[PDB]
């Protein structure tokens, strides 16, 4: 609600807002490689006294 | 002798046939309509 002038900017400004929005498909992708390894040898004695 | 009515958006106008007729000119560019840009333009960014 608005006198005449006024009305006829607020109609080209909700002109120019109401435009159609585009929409987006975001993919992440998480990759992930390890690899382990050891190795262990080792000889050990006892006795007596 | 200049008063402006509200509703219909229209102004009373009062005087003489001749200045009648000078008013009538000027009330047709100051009528006249604006080219697509206001006080407002929308900027997208």
């Amino acid at each position: 609600t608005a006198p005449q002038d006024i009305m006829q900017s607020l109609q080209s400004v909700i002109e120019q807002l109401d435009i159609r929005r585009a929409q987006v498909h975001v993919e992440a992708l998480i990759v992930e490689v390890a690899e382990g390894s050891n190795i262990n040898f080792g000889v050990q004695w006892a006795s007596k006294d | 002798q200049i008063v402006a009515d509200e509703r219909t958006n229209s102004v009373i106008v009062s005087g003489d046939p001749a200045t009648r007729d000078k008013m009538r000119r000027l009330i047709r560019r100051l009528d006249s309509e604006m080219e697509r840009s206001g006080n407002s333009q929308v900027f997208y960014l």
